[PDB]
């Protein structure tokens, strides 16, 4: 997988 | 046409565009709102962020599909990958342009300063994802410098469980891992961020609890992936 | 840029790439370029053309419906302040939707309908003409509305007449046409009786010949038949 | 609740 970055809140 | 619309109307139309899932429109409305020259509130910064994140997000997804097909491999896939890439770079340049010309200032609260510097880091990171030249090195340095300045402010001015501080730290850790080939720094930053946040979680206001716990979960998910 | 000078094969390939990237506006632009090379489209290429524009107009229709709902809720609340912004933005989205519809109808008229040889391709394009007039009808309000509805009906009817003469009752395109014409009757022309009668007849005649239907079209045709049934349940 | 038209194959 790719790393997760900050999502839309 | 945006110049002639009132600021209040541009904000309203951005909210309408969000509801219609028209993110390109939403971004254009928020760009117009920024160009009115007044500061953005927390809520308005969210609108700006969501709009451009969704636009560049679609382009990044498309670029990855095309780049994958290209690497498995006529000129067509290369040409079309280049076309999508150029559009993605255009959106990044627009955002970085807004940050530089209007949004990033010496003044105003730490939260807004950190938010905009984080965003500068993010859009240089997206440029870095597709960069290949000597421009790549420069782009990476620009991302790092933006993130580092944001980190320095957040450490001095913001609690460890603050959502923006956390979101910044998450994205900087991703930069370390995915862009700068620094897994040790990525893991160490993520681990330290998580522990320090959890240690102060009992002091965090309830209005930030959901956002902060989400970021902390992503720190944990990344840590599991990286180790 | 400049698709006129591009190889047809390259435009088709780029449409397929765009599909994989979920870049439907690009996909539609590539297929428009391919049509403008002036050769007929195969079944596969007609699918690419259809998927591209359907996804583009589909997103616009969804957005229009959201905005129209907000607009009417605002208006009926009758508050002294709110309403102008949502109206203006609904109008903007509507104008873009009409532009895509006009582009498709333009292609059908200038390149695709006249030049089609076989019945299958003729029915497909006449169905598509019906569909994009129907999408125009969804947002039309003037006396232009009546004319738009008549254009949709006329396209669908011509397609129906050909499909009945030239195509088996289980043919996917014939079925898809019949489904969409029944939707036109119900949702656009305020003719629920005709909608139900067409859908019911289509379903029964398809089911009666289902044992003859080839395995290659079985999935598509049974899906349409299920939608006929779902609509019938909704309408009765 | 809207009627169903033909989907993408
Ligand atoms: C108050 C303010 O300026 N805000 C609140 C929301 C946002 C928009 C994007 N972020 S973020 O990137 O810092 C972030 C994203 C997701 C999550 Br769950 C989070 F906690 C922060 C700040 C603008
Ligand atoms: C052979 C040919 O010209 N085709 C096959 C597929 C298509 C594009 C979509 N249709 S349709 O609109 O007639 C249709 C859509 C969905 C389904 Br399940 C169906 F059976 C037909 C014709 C172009
Ligand atoms: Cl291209
Ligand atoms: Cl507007
Ligand atoms: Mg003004
Ligand atoms: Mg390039
Ligand atoms: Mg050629
Ligand atoms: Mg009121
Ligand atoms: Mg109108």
């Amino acid at each position: 997988d790719r790393s997760s970055s900050a999502p839309n809140v | 046409a945006m110049g002639s619309m009132e600021r209040a109307s541009l904000i309203q139309k951005a909210k309408l565009a969000e509801q219609a899932e028209r993110y390109e429109d939403m971004a254009a409305f928020m760009k117009g709102a920024v160009e009115k020259g007044e500061e953005l509130s927390c809520e308005e910064r969210n609108l700006l962020s969501v709009a451009y994140k969704n636009v560049v997000g679609g382009q990044r997804a498309a670029w990855r599909v095309l780049s994958s097909i290209e690497q498995k491999s006529g000129p067509e896939v290369r040409e079309y990958r280049e076309k999508v890439e150029t559009e993605l770079q255009g959106v990044c340049d627009t955002v970085l342009g807004l940050l530089d010309s209007h949004l990033i200032k010496e003044a105003g609260d730490a939260e807004s300063r950190v938010f905009y510097l984080k965003m500068k880091g993010d859009y240089y990171r997206y440029l870095a994802e597709v960069a290949t030249g000597d421009d790549k090195k420069r782009i990476i340095d620009s991302a790092r410098s933006a993130y580092q300045e944001a980190m320095d402010i957040s450490k001095k001015e913001m609690p460890p469980t603050n959502p923006i501080r956390l979101g910044l730290a998450l994205n900087f850790s991703v930069f370390h891992y995915e862009i700068a080939n620094s897994p040790e720094e990525a893991i160490s930053l993520a681990k330290t961020t998580f522990d320090e946040a959890m240690a102060d979680l009992h002091t965090l206001s309830e209005d930030s609890y959901k956002d902060s716990t989400l970021i902390m979960q992503l720190l944990r998910d990344n840590l599991t992936l990286w180790t």
